[PDB]
């Protein structure tokens, strides 16, 4: 819910735009975080993209969590 | 007037004045420390002085040729 | 005393307007810009150009057959006809972007926006005058009145000095973008023409007859429309009231070799801003009378060239 | 061959030389350096370029087990030693400090943090020798830990330490002209000799080298005592000065520093004091040749002061000759100078120190003609700088028209010192008014009119030191401060050049600061006060300020009314150019003088106004005494020919380079209206060069030889002889890089090395270019192009390396590099850091063109005008060709091109405006698309290079059609391209004509399996999800015709010309994305990746940075990235949104356009500095949005590289959408 | 003497007869000391008529020869 009273300068419409856009924020989410994170994720993966219930990958994490 | 009495604005003041007179006192107290005596006041030859107050003292600001 | 006449109508014409302020455009105007645009010249395309510059050329018939690079003035034509294309070009195309935004499509620019403002206002856009260092061109005052007025009697004289491709009598200097190097071009041509060697280029000096006549080739030049300011031409007296401003008449030019204090000696200002820069030649002036020439230099006259 | 190659190189390096340099053995350890290890950076260089080059090759199989392993512990060996040495250059300023009690009581904390520090130090080197080979000693993993904590803490130590280090420059007066570090190195001696012996230039004017001479002693160990200086210039020419009261090195630096600035001015004091007898003596020729130049110098005007006086007294008592005679000695002795000791001497100093006593004769005996005055009261007589050395009371004293002050006593050795014009007497009676009303000259004018030389003439003629500096916008109060410090306290006169760009707020506080010391002075008050510092400070009076300020720029501000009232004006508008001229010549001893002075003014003045305007041409006094310079040693050399035909040749081969085509025949048409007796003249030419540069050029494979080249790359090679630095302006793709590398080439290949480095100002910031204090702990960064520059001018190496700028000249970075551009050649920092240039360096940049430049900038460096006809299109393709017969020299290169050569030239130019074709939406210089089709066609015919097949001509000539086709084609509309296919069905080989309903030429494709025109997209529906983006694109022609396009350019292999990147063009919402992600998914991830981006107004070239380093993660350089091994692509939406700059250059693709060109870029991680990172593999994609009106447009230079295309709307929606209705 | 090998003109031969740069220049044509140019800074790859050269030196060439 962003509005006039929510920008002070313009680049905090450049990072918006950018989350329009993308969705990757520069090393925010990859300072040593990205992996415990997905890490905590592909246990819901096991189902939802359902590889025969068997096994999955590592970038393809990140594929699903910048989708989801 | 403007550009007829002057090609651009130059901002003159007393600081050239004192200088000029803190020269020619110098130069009359040094002519009559050697004078002992006065034909009529003075035995001065005034033409450097008209290339001091000409050149060095107001020659500071002028930009322009016509203007010397 | 006429210079008083001056300083109080700008005092006037500002005091006013001080107080005039304390009281309590995407419109047929672009339509008048767009009429314009259908009214200045068009352009001179080098393939042309180049060619029409080559095809006649010459100081004086008898003296040689027609030819290009060699003259001076040929090649003046070139550089001249090349700097008024330059701005003949952005001329059309900006007024074109400036109109092709509302009637025409374009994401709104904040340049064209200045021209806007600028054509409803007497002043042209600084598009057409200056660049980031410099680039001035004809900056005078009106937006049609007297800038593409000028422009326009340029490009007249110009193609007439190119079309039919003959030396008209009486140049006008305000037109030139370079006046001086219409001067030299003058001093190689009569070293080149005559005494050629029995004159040398560094040998040669400068001079100039003032033609003490209303009613009327050789070596020099016919200048039309330089202005005087504060006397006669010859006999020259007290200027009167009005009419500040007076005509130049026909000062013929002059050169000789070297060698081969009753003088007063003028400068030659471009506009009436009157700097270091625009300083395009000095001319002698013997016309004295009784008056010592440094009466007339404390009065402070010139010979200018535009009057504004 | 290459086994052995490794072999060897392996044996040399497992058996390297260990010897290394103790600082000594004074406790129980020993800590060591090695003074080889440019020998061991160097091969290392060559060696990792010797395995690169293998490796690439093709036939190195075996190699890549072992090659790798050694290579990496190669790389990885270096920054650490780095890493290493820094900390104990360090630890190496910081033993010294805390030897001292007192101060280590003073400040117990971090006494004990470096005791703590000293034994983890110990450890280290302990650890070091009992290795006893620095390899596993780098191989510990501990140590890299350590060193950087230690590295931060030492630089908290010496944040201890300024408290102190004030105090310490409080002491003694110069120090205040030197930075903190340096400072410290300075102070850490530890020897008598080798510390102090490479810095004795930049703590006083001229010395560079003392003798030292053991005095032994009883008992003390032999102390060193100084007693000859030396002035060295170039290699062996050098001064020597003898002292007979000696200078004894001590305990104490202070001591021994201010004593032999005393007994220097002593010794000085007394050799002038017999000279000044001798003179009269011995005779003119004795005492010329016996003493040094300052002192001669100085006799020659005292001479002639004393001697006109007395035949003006003699004048006084009666009508007399003998003031006639006298100037008659005066010109008797010009003759006896003038014959001998100009045409014939040995060395360079000695022959500087004669030409300084003719020029100062020439204008002695030219007053000496005219000087009309009857006695010394005469105004005439009291109008020039008169000198009096007093006996009665020993002391010289100079005299003006009333100011007087005495010589200052300060060795120079024979300096350049310059013409008396009148102009310089304004300035002479000006200053010297000025200065005995207590203030200080700030002269004005344009560019180039001698300024600040003048000062620094009138300090030298004064015998005192004058110390330059130069204001830039990222300055600040402190130092200034301490600047204006050293000036009161040592006596030095101070001239701040472009002190107008500096910051308003700095000038308000200084105003207080210069005025507080102005109200000092004026008393005549022994102590006094100064704002902002505590302790009181005294003074010595002969000091004096001076600005050269520059009226009227861009980024200029005005100077605060409080601070007009101190300086006195001084008006240098136009400076002479006639006598200036005259003079030199009979300096260098000409004959024909007077004429050929008329000569040269008339013909600069012509050629400055009737020629025509461009912003890159200079002639002002810059070229003029570049010119004189040069042509010293014309007349030098044996041939007495007629001296106007040498000054013809020099004067135009000086000033050919820069002219633009059409200027020429307008110059030389000029020169022969001056010079009619003369007809022509050769150039000299220089035969090694001329007979070397074919050799290598054709040494390359893909290079050919033009007389174009020829001229420019010999034009290059004297411009560079003679002048600092230069420039080479010319458009794109006309070969400037080129140029500069062979000639580098050329020039090692007769000995004498060279290196090049390059640089871009604009991607990187100014702050971040030159360093600055932080902005968070106060403390000091260091500067990129300020560490290549130190790292640069070390003296004891062999390389001449050549520093490039390559972007474009905006003012505010460039202006601030006067001082090292002008005679002074002195680097200066607002750091307070001050680096002598050396011959061993150049600065070249290489700009397109100048269009944001004062004369300030294009006046100080020479300049060479690169033009587009000099390497046309066509001897590229010739190059090309000759890269086919290399390998595919079967008859390709002739088949191929019997078509080519024809269907290019005579075709090309009818495509521009023939037809219309009056919206090609990129408005380009043909060159580009030249580059593109070429590039197009390798990958076309690269299947059939793969096979080994070799085919007709009839279906070569299809290929170029359609290669071609696009790629030119590329940059139109429908209708624009229905009339190009008319033109090719005109008067061009086949295109389809087997249906051609219709269809244009663009629709089909050949075919690689046969010669066919045929085009499809294949049908495929969508998987079984219904998410929109399940959903996500189905496959279109417009889809299937780009991936054709797309994936040629992208299979080759890294060609010259070819950067391997791609580029569409299209509306807001016209399928970019679309098309791009088709291509994007048909990746595998196993051997190949990608990355996304996009671009807004306000994204910064950090940001490109920061998301290009996290794209890669490691520095494939130094033989990383397993995982990076894969190839990856960048891909960005719209290269065109970035904010253009006011001038109209943008400052966010300039960091793309160094990844693209060259990969890799300089670090900021406020760690190291001069070092880049390296790409060896990337690949790179884009997107434009139509540029033209309110779309921004790229920078032209970058254009070259990609493949740009148009990207038309569909005009199929109606089956693009079927399917999904369908389903 | 012979056109076809006694006239043929070694390097030096065509370079010192070159440098004699005596004359046909009646478009107007600059300085031989390095390059010729056309008109506007533009390389010549010869001497516009340098033929009439080559008759005139092997006429003095047959008249040396007899
Ligand atoms: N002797 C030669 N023979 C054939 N081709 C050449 C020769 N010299 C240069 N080229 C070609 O010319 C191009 C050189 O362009 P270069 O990189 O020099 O442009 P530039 O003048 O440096 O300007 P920019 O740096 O902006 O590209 C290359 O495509 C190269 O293959
Ligand atoms: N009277 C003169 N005699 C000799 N050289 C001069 C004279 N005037 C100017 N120069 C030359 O001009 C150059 C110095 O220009 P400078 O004063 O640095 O320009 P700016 O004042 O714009 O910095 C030097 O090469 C200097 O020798
Ligand atoms: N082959 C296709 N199949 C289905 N939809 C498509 C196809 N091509 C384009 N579109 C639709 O048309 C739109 C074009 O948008 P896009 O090209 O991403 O904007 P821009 O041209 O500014 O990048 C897309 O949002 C997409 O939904």
């Amino acid at each position: 819910l962003m509005t006039d009273s929510e920008v002070k300068k313009e680049e905090f419409l450049e990072y918006i735009n950018m989350v329009l856009s993308t969705g990757e924020i520069p090393n925010l989410l990859a300072k040593d975080e990205r992996e415990v994170w997905l890490g905590d994720i592909s246990q819901a993966y096991c189902k939802e993209k359902n590889l025969g219930n068997i096994d999955p990958p590592q970038s393809e994490l990140w594929t699903y969590f910048v989708d989801r | 007037f403007g550009p007829l009495g002057w090609c651009v604005p130059y901002e003159y003041n007393y600081s050239d004045l004192e200088a000029s007179l803190l020269y020619i006192e110098k130069y009359l107290t040094n002519l009559m420390s050697t004078p002992q005596p006065n034909s009529h006041n003075l035995p001065i030859s005034m033409n450097v002085v008209r290339y001091m107050i000409c050149e060095v003292q107001y020659g500071g600001r002028i930009t322009d040729d016509l203007d010397r | 005393s006429n210079a008083d006449l001056t300083f109080r109508l700008k005092e006037s014409k500002e005091m006013i307007n001080t107080v005039m302020e304390t009281r309590p455009r995407e419109e047929i105007v672009q339509d008048k810009a767009k009429d314009m645009l259908k009214n200045l010249p068009p352009d001179y395309n080098d393939v042309e150009v180049r060619e029409l510059v080559s095809k006649l050329g010459g100081p004086n018939p008898k003296t040689s057959t027609e030819r290009g690079m060699t003259v001076p003035l040929n090649i003046f034509l070139y550089q001249e006809v090349t700097r008024m294309q330059r701005v003949i070009g952005l001329v059309r195309k900006t007024l074109q972007d400036t109109i092709l935004a509302i009637d025409g499509q374009i994401i709104m620019t904040p340049e064209i926006l200045e021209a806007i403002n600028a054509i409803y206002d007497a002043k042209v856009p600084n598009s057409w005058l200056y660049d980031p260092s410099g680039a001035e061109i004809s900056w005078l005052l009106p937006n049609l009145g007297s800038w593409s007025t000028s422009l326009s009697d340029r490009n007249k004289q110009l193609n007439d000095w190119l079309r039919s491709g003959q030396r008209p009598i009486l140049f006008w200097l305000t037109g030139f973008f370079n006046p001086q190097g219409f001067l030299t071009g003058m001093k190689q041509e009569v070293t080149r023409n005559h005494k050629k060697e029995a004159w040398s280029l560094d040998d040669v000096v400068y001079s100039t007859t003032v033609k003490e006549r209303e009613k009327e080739p050789a070596e020099g030049v016919y200048i039309k429309g330089l202005y005087l300011e504060g006397c006669k031409w010859s006999k020259n007296g007290l200027d009167d009231s009005d009419p500040k401003k007076i005509f130049a008449d026909l000062p013929i030019l002059h050169v000789s070799a070297i060698n081969k204090s009753n003088t007063y000696l003028c400068p030659v200002y471009k506009y009436p801003k009157r700097t270091d820069k625009y300083l395009i030649f000095r001319v002698g002036l013997p016309c004295e009378g009784s008056n010592n020439p440094s009466h007339w230099k404390l009065r402070g006259v010139a010979l200018l060239c535009s009057t504004e | 061959k290459i086994r052995t190659g490794l072999d060897e190189i392996n044996l040399y390096w497992n058996d390297m030389q260990f010897q290394f340099g103790i600082w000594g053995k004074r406790d129980v350890p020993c800590m060591l350096n090695g003074l080889i290890v440019g020998t061991i950076l160097e091969r290392l260089e060559e060696d990792q370029l010797q395995l690169s080059t293998f490796n690439s090759q093709r036939h190195v199989t075996p190699f890549k087990a072992e090659v790798e392993n050694l290579i990496r512990t190669f790389s990885d060996v270096n920054d650490t030693l780095d890493m290493w040495v820094k900390v104990q250059k360090l630890w190496t300023s910081l033993e010294p400090v805390f030897t001292g009690g007192d101060i280590a009581r003073q400040m117990p904390l971090q006494a004990k943090q470096f005791q703590g520090i000293d034994k983890n130090w110990m450890k280290i080197m302990e650890k070091a020798v009992e290795t006893k080979k620095v390899i596993p000693c780098c191989q510990n993993d501990m140590l890299k830990d350590f060193l950087p904590d230690l590295n931060r803490k030492l630089e908290d130590c010496q944040k201890m330490l300024e408290a102190y280090l004030e105090g310490k420059r409080k002491k003694f007066p110069r120090f205040y002209f030197v930075s903190n570090p340096t400072l410290l190195k300075i102070l850490s001696q530890g020897s008598e000799p080798t510390s102090i012996q490479e810095d004795f230039e930049k703590l006083f004017d001229a010395i560079t080298k003392v003798t030292f001479e053991s005095a032994k002693d009883k008992k003390n160990p032999a102390l060193k005592q100084i007693t000859q200086i030396q002035q060295v210039i170039g290699r062996n020419e050098e001064n020597i000065s003898l002292t007979g009261y000696y200078v004894k090195c001590e305990g104490n630096i202070e001591d021994w520093l201010k004593k032999l600035e005393q007994n220097m001015q002593q010794t000085l004091k007394d050799i002038a004091s017999a000279a000044a007898q001798q003179v009269f003596q011995v005779g003119l020729k004795e005492f010329v040749s016996s003493q040094a130049s300052q002192i001669a110098l100085l006799g020659l005007q005292i001479l002639w002061t004393s001697k006109v006086n007395e035949g003006l007294e003699r004048l006084s008592r009666n009508e007399r000759n003998a003031m006639d005679i006298k100037r008659n000695e005066i010109k008797e002795h010009m003759n006896i100078l003038s014959s001998m000791c100009l045409e014939d001497l040995n060395g360079a100093v000695e022959r500087t120190k004669v030409e300084t006593l003719v020029t100062i004769q020439v204008h002695q005996k030219d007053i000496s003609m005219d000087l009309k005055c009857k006695d010394v009261n005469d105004f005439e007589w009291q109008k020039q700088t008169r000198i009096a050395w007093k006996t009665d009371i020993d002391e010289c004293i100079i005299s003006i028209t009333d100011w007087d002050s005495p010589y200052s006593y300060e060795f120079l050795g024979a300096k350049e010192r310059l013409c008396i014009t009148p102009l310089t007497d304004r300035c002479y009676i000006t200053l010297a008014q000025a200065m005995s009303m207590y203030y200080g000259g700030a002269p004005a004018g344009p560019a180039g009119t001698g300024k600040t030389e003048t000062v620094k003439d009138l300090g030298r003629t004064l015998g005192v030191f004058v110390v330059v500096t130069n204001c830039s916008d990222q300055h600040r109060y402190r130092d200034m401060a301490k600047i204006f410090k050293g000036l009161v306290q040592s006596g030095l006169w101070g001239c701040f050049d472009e002190f107008n760009r500096i910051d308003l707020e700095v000038l308000s506080v200084v105003a207080m600061q210069v005025e507080s010391i102005t109200t000092a002075r004026k008393q005549h008050m022994k102590k006094f006060m100064f704002p902002e510092e505590e302790i009181e400070i005294e003074l010595i009076p002969t000091v004096s300020y001076f600005i050269t300020m520059n009226p009227g720029y861009a980024g200029r501000q005005e100077l605060p009314e409080n601070l007009k009232v101190l300086f006195r004006g001084v008006s240098m508008m136009v400076p002479d150019r006639e006598i200036i001229i005259k003079v030199k010549l009979a300096s260098v001893g000409y004959l024909q003088i007077d004429l050929l002075a008329k000569k040269f003014n008339v013909l600069y003045r012509l050629c400055e106004e009737q020629l025509s305007k461009q912003r890159h041409y200079d002639f002002g006094l810059r070229n003029i005494l570049s010119v004189l310079r040069t042509a010293g040693n014309t007349k030098r050399q044996e041939i007495k020919s007629d001296e106007e035909m040498l000054l013809m040749r020099s004067l135009r081969d000086m000033n050919l380079s820069k002219l633009v085509a059409d200027d020429i025949p307008l110059f030389n048409g000029l020169l022969a209206d001056i010079f009619p007796k003369l007809k022509e003249v050769p150039k000299k030419l220089y035969p090694d060069v001329e007979k070397k540069i074919p050799e290598e050029i054709n040494a390359e494979s893909y290079l050919i030889n033009t007389p174009s080249f020829q001229l420019k790359i010999i034009q290059l090679y004297e411009t560079c002889l003679v002048r600092h630095g230069f420039m080479l302006v010319g458009p794109t793709g006309s070969g400037k890089s080129t140029i500069m590398k062979i000639l580098t080439e050329v020039l090692t290949k007769l000995g004498s090395p060279h290196k090049i480095v390059i640089m871009n100002p604009k991607a990187i910031t100014a702050e971040q270019m030159y360093g600055v204090k932080s902005e968070i702990s106060d403390d000091w960064i260091p500067g990129v192009f300020s560490t290549i520059w130190a790292k640069s001018n070390n003296r004891a190496l062999k390389h001449t390396t050549w520093i490039t700028c390559d972007g474009p000249v905006d003012a505010i970075w460039i202006e601030n590099l006067n001082t090292v551009l002008d005679d002074n050649k002195i680097l200066t920092l607002a750091n307070g850091e001050r680096i002598a240039m050396t011959e061993n360096c150049k600065v070249v940049f290489e700009v397109e063109n100048l269009n944001n430049a004062s004369p300030a900038t294009v006046s100080r460096c020479g300049q060479v005008y690169v033009s587009p006809t000099d390497l046309g299109y066509e001897a590229v393709i010739e190059g090309w060709i000759r890269n086919r017969k290399a390998s595919g020299r079967a008859e390709e290169s002739d088949k191929l091109g019997n078509i080519l050569r024809k269907y290019l030239i005579n075709m090309r130019f009818i495509e521009l405006q023939s037809k219309e074709c009056k919206e090609p939406m990129m408005d380009t210089s043909p060159v580009i698309s030249v580059i593109n089709i070429l590039n197009l066609l390798t990958g076309c015919l690269q299947y059939f290079v793969q096979t080994q097949r070799t085919l007709s001509e009839q279906e070569y000539e299809k290929f170029i059609v359609y290669s071609m086709a696009w790629a030119i084609g590329g940059i139109y509309e429908a209708q624009d391209r229905v009339r190009f296919h008319e033109l090719l069905l005109a008067k061009n080989a086949p295109i389809p004509q087997k249906g051609k309903e219709n269809e244009t030429v663009f629709d089909y494709y050949v075919s690689q399996d046969y010669l066919d025109w045929k085009i499809c997209s294949p049908e495929e529906w969508v998987p079984p999800q219904s998410l929109q983006f399940s959903q996500l694109l189905l496959p279109t022609l417009d889809s299937f015709r780009a991936e054709m396009l797309l994936n040629f350019i992208l299979t080759q292999p890294k060609s010259h010309t070819c950067s391997n990147s791609a580029l569409l063009i299209g509306g807001s919402g016209t399928a970019k994305t679309s098309s791009v992600l088709l291509y994007c998914n048909k990746f595998d991830p196993q051997k190949m990746l990608f990355k996304r981006t996009n671009f807004s107004s306000a994204t910064s070239p950090f940001m490109f940075q920061s998301t290009i380093e996290a794209e890669c993660d490691f520095k494939v350089g130094k033989e990383f990235a397993p995982p990076g091994n894969k190839m990856m692509t960048i891909f960005i939406d719209d290269m065109s949104m970035p904010f253009v700059n006011k001038w109209g250059d943008q400052i966010t693709l300039e960091l793309v356009r160094q990844l693209i060109e060259t990969g890799g870029f300089y670090m900021l991680d406020k760690t190291q500095r001069g070092n880049q990172r390296k790409m060896k593999n990337l690949q790179y994609i884009g997107a434009m949005n139509h540029p033209g009106g309110g779309r921004n447009d790229i920078p032209n230079r970058l254009k070259r590289q990609f493949f740009i295309f148009n990207m038309i709307l569909p005009l199929s929606i109606e089956g693009i959408y079927g399917p999904i209705i369908k389903h | 003497k012979l056109r076809q090998r006694k006239d043929l003109t070694e390097e030096e031969i065509v370079d010192i007869q070159f440098r004699n740069r005596g004359e046909g220049l009646e478009n107007g044509e600059f300085y031989d000391g390095q390059f010729w140019r056309n008109i506007q800074g533009l390389i010549l790859p010869h001497h516009p008529k340098k033929d009439e050269f080559i008759e005139e030196y092997l006429k003095q060439e047959e008249v040396r020869i007899n």
